RNA sequence: UGGGCUACACACGUGCUACAAUGGGAAGUACAACGAGUCGCUAGACCGCGAGGUCAUGCAAAUCUCUUAAAGCUUCUCUCAGUUCGGAUUGCAGGCUGCAACUCGCCUGCAUGAAGCCGGAAUCGCUAGUAAUCGCGGAUCAGCACGCCGCGGUGAAUACGUUC
RNA sequence: GCGGUCGCCUCCUAAAAGGUAACGGAGGCGCCCAAAGGUUCCCUCAGAAUGGUUGGAAAUCAUUCGAAGAGUGUAAAGGCA
């Protein structure tokens, strides 16, 4: 649709670009303001030239593969230097400092409960 | 993060050491204490051996390296599994 | 007809001087293009080597002929005579406007598409392309896509040599990484 | 060929929506618009963002700023 | 001096946030109390989307400030969706405090959107301004609370009865 | 005596026709097929190398080599490209 990725039709624009990976609720109120678009019109009924306009945005943006490349980049950066982040990632153990011995379930996956 | 206006950390025995060293054909190990040491551009090309709690571990530098604490580089706390 | 066009008149004459060819009958051409696909997900459920065949059969313009195992093997529960594989050939006209498609459109679209490899030839002058997946073909709508699949195109040259198929590939258009 | 088995086929005009070059080629889909040609005959058109021409790598000069390394980083940031 | 107490296949306790419409989002609008402040509380103004930065005011204080509290009430939007619920995890970029934020702080913006659809056996508190639910202050304190002490807002259901 | 065997097919024994015994050495049969029969037309294999999404030794595809190293419903011998 915009950048490969149909957005849903009925619910309201701003949520529509969210739906969008590297597009987050601010981004797509600072798209729809730079477009002129009110965010409560739905897309479906978003005319092609306001869609043609708001491709250009996000164009000039930088989302989807181009993001998850960016990133991915950045964590294989950090693991190819080989700094504690980097084992941090290799590990899948919290990087930003939380304590281990609970929780962690969300970068250690399923309790395995031996 | 670390106030912009306050500029880049270094320890400045470190920074002294480096700067002695810069016109050095071939870059000696540097022996520090300091884990609060940011990586610079200069310390490129260098070899460090970073205090890790019970001894220094020798690190290289590298451009990718620099803009990082030295201590990062040097894990404190050893773990195998169980 | 188009790739056709460019080829009798740029290539021809191209290869033609650079190999020093006696006669004009040695100019290798593509000869045929067969399009591969391999299913052994039919042994699971045949329905789909059907959705691949119809994704094949919109893609190539043909009805695809379905290969079938010339032997049972135990190892990926395949019994002789299952219809796994499918493919086409593309002769002439058609294996010209799938050629130039192909070149200018399908390849592309590959996600992040640094080009084709340029190691993978027989060793007599015939290549062969392993898309890793489909919906880069502008009729596989990108939807009714359950599973998402690849294929193996053969090009089929008269060029001796791997490096003769190379750089008449390439004088068709191909990047080649 | 034989009749009545194999997708529908008809010949349908490319061009290139980034430069607007353009080649006749056949396809199973169809396109609602449809552009004359020369000879003077009309056919289905495909209008195509990417293509041979548009893509970067047949060009030969790529749109990608390559990012910048983390030492030009750190020099930007404290003026160094 | 540096490191650890912050580890981490797992087990348990105590809490915080949630699983949504008695709700979320946007806008408007109203009512507290307890306590703290000298190099500290800090008004107002400038810059900053924000965290805050700058200038600068009053106050050793029923005199100025922290401090126009949040639920509330009134409009608009969302329409039952793992979603405009969720806010884990992660990348980038900042703010501060401090000689110093990597081991190893808090906070903010952008980026992402994890499990989670009301919870097995069993188990906890409470008989009224109580439970439930909502904010506010403070002690420690350069920096750092979902904890502790205290404060105030709204505000139930039930008690047949002593067999277990 | 116990065990084995009893009819039929294939090989070796069997001494280059045929036949030829042993409680000699090896295996098969008591069917199957409505095409796996008839005829007309057409076709040639097994493997190997090289290349190739899922896909791996090995599924499917292509080129080359490849005279049989395959297949011939069912044992073996003979025979068949
Ligand atoms: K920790
Ligand atoms: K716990
Ligand atoms: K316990
Ligand atoms: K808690
Ligand atoms: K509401
Ligand atoms: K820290
Ligand atoms: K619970
Ligand atoms: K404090
Ligand atoms: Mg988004
Ligand atoms: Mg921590
Ligand atoms: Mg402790
Ligand atoms: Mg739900
Ligand atoms: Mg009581
Ligand atoms: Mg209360
Ligand atoms: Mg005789
Ligand atoms: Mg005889
Ligand atoms: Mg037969």
């Amino acid at each position: 649709r915009i950048a490969g990725v149909d957005i849903p039709r009925d619910k309201r624009v701003v949520v529509s670009l969210t739906y969008i990976y590297g597009i987050g609720n601010t981004t797509a109120k600072k798209v729809l303001a730079n477009v002129g678009v009110s965010e409560d019109v739905r897309v479906r009924d978003l005319t092609n030239e306001q869609t043609d306009a708001i491709r250009a945005e996000i164009d000039k943006l930088k989302v989807e593969g181009d993001l998850r490349r960016e990133v991915n980049l950045n964590i294989k950066r950090l693991m190819e230097i080989g700094s504690y982040r980097g084992i941090r990632h290799r590990r899948g153990l919290p990087t930003r400092g939380q304590n281990t011995k609970n929780n962690a379930r969300t970068r250690k996956g399923p309790t395995k409960t031996v | 993060g670390r106030s912009l206006k306050k500029g880049p950390f270094v320890d400045d025995h470190l920074m002294k050491k480096v700067e002695a060293q810069q016109g050095a054909e071939k870059k000696k190990v540097i022996k520090t204490w300091s884990r609060r040491s940011t990586i610079f551009p200069s310390f490129v090309g260098f070899t460090i051996a970073v205090y890790d709690g019970r001894k220094h571990v020798p690190v290289y530098i590298q451009e990718d390296m620099v803009g990082h604490k030295l201590g990062e580089f040097a894990p404190t706390r050893t773990y195998r599994g169980h | 007809n188009r790739l056709k066009e460019k080829y009798i008149k740029e290539v021809t004459p191209s290869l033609v001087e650079k190999f020093n060819y006696s006669s004009v009958m040695q100019t290798p051409k593509v000869d045929k293009i067969v399009i591969n696909m391999g299913v052994g997900d039919a042994v699971s459920n045949a329905k789909n080597l059907d959705k691949a065949v119809e994704e094949l059969a919109l893609i190539t313009g043909q009805k695809p002929l379905i290969t079938k195992a010339k032997k049972s093997i135990a190892g990926f529960r395949l019994r002789e005579g299952m219809p796994i594989g499918a493919k086409v050939t593309l002769r002439g006209e058609r294996m010209y406007e799938f050629l130039d498609k192909l070149v200018t459109v399908s390849l592309p679209r590959v996600r992040d598409f640094h080009g084709v490899s340029k190691k993978a030839f027989d060793g007599r002058g015939n290549y062969t392309l392993g898309i890793k997946e489909q919906l880069i073909f502008p009729e596989v709508d990108y939807d009714l896509v359950d599973k998402v699949r690849g294929m193996d195109i053969v090009i089929v040259t008269t060029a001796n040599t791997d490096e003769e198929s190379r750089e008449l590939l390439a004088q068709l258009g191909m990047p080649f990484q | 060929m034989k009749q009545d088995i194999h997708p529908n086929y008809q010949p349908v005009v490319f061009m290139d929506s980034t430069t607007g070059f353009k080649f006749l080629s056949g396809s199973t889909k169809g396109s609602s618009e449809t552009v004359e040609w020369e000879d003077g005959n009309t056919y289905p058109l495909l209008r195509v963002e990417v293509t041979s021409d548009s893509h970067p790598f047949y060009t030969g000069r790529q749109k990608f700023t390559q990012a910048d390394g983390r030492v030009d980083r750190f020099n930007k940031k404290y003026g160094l």
